[PDB]
């Protein structure tokens, strides 16, 4: 909870200094010459704020990785070192794949369709990798092989 | 095309929100939404959320 | 070139699946499987960039760098999972 509050303070600070305007006037993109399709709708969540959040997450990932590789000598009962490092690397790969598609489609159509979709897809993929390849082997051992549960 | 003919003398620039009508003579805004709940480019995140 | 790379990689990881189950005598088997799995993740994440970055403001400055980063990561996973434990063992004695 202290680690959570360390970023909650920054969240509150950014909320205060930069309120969520949520302006519907997202007419920065404007194909006014054909005058057929125009307009956009998006929240005021800033790219800088997303970068800061991802940087904090990556720092936490680095600490997790260094801890995982420090605690590699634990026997197989508590050997949560290789899966944790694997999950850290998989999340790093997911975020490094998210960065180009998110930060490259700036002066292009369907920016809202690209940025939000790729961000939520990357978040869901990281969460799925973590949850599955952290606990699913254990659930498998528990309720598919009722012999190592003692 | 960035301005609409308000009067026959000269064309008039429309506000930052509205876009000129098809047969000129003014401009009316057309609202948009953040994909609503539509199928295009929303099935993948919704699936990775529900199965998760 | 990318397709032939994935073809060689697919045969490699298919041989890695059959490799899984060998005794502890073959030291460089489980690291090989782990490297193949990491490369699987990397190349599966690469494709969304391949078909997502198209038709954008920078169609050239990102296509020539995403593949480069993918190649670098595919080399780095093999390096880290095949020589870092070797270096650590060397440091012991
Ligand atoms: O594209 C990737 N990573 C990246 C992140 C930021 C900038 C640039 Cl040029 C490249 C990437 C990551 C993982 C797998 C495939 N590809």
């Amino acid at each position: 909870f202290s680690l959570i509050s360390l970023q909650l303070l920054g969240i509150c600070v950014w909320f205060v200094v930069d309120p969520s305007h949520s302006v519907v006037d997202f007419q920065d993109q404007r194909t006014l010459d054909p005058r057929f399709a125009r307009g956009v709708l998006k929240c005021d969540i800033s790219d800088l704020s997303l970068i800061c959040l991802l940087g904090y997450s990556m720092l936490l990932m680095v600490t997790c990785t260094v801890y995982a590789i420090k605690t590699r000598g634990v026997p197989e009962t508590f050997n949560e070192a290789k899966p944790i490092g694997f999950t850290m690397y998989t999340t790093c790969i997911v975020w490094l794949a998210f960065i180009p598609i998110f930060f490259g489609t700036s002066q292009s159509a369907d920016k809202l369709y690209i940025q939000t979709t790729t961000l939520t897809v990357s978040v869901s993929l990281s969460a799925s990798v973590s949850l599955g390849m952290l606990y699913m082997p254990k659930v498998y051992i528990i309720l598919f092989h009722p012999e190592q549960n003692v | 095309g960035y301005q609409y003919q308000v009067d026959r003398y000269t064309c008039k620039t429309c506000p930052y929100d509205m876009r000129p009508t098809e047969n000129r003579t003014g401009c009316r805004p057309i609202p948009i939404i953040k994909l609503e709940w539509g199928s295009p480019w929303a099935v993948l995140p919704l699936f990775l959320a529900v199965v998760g």
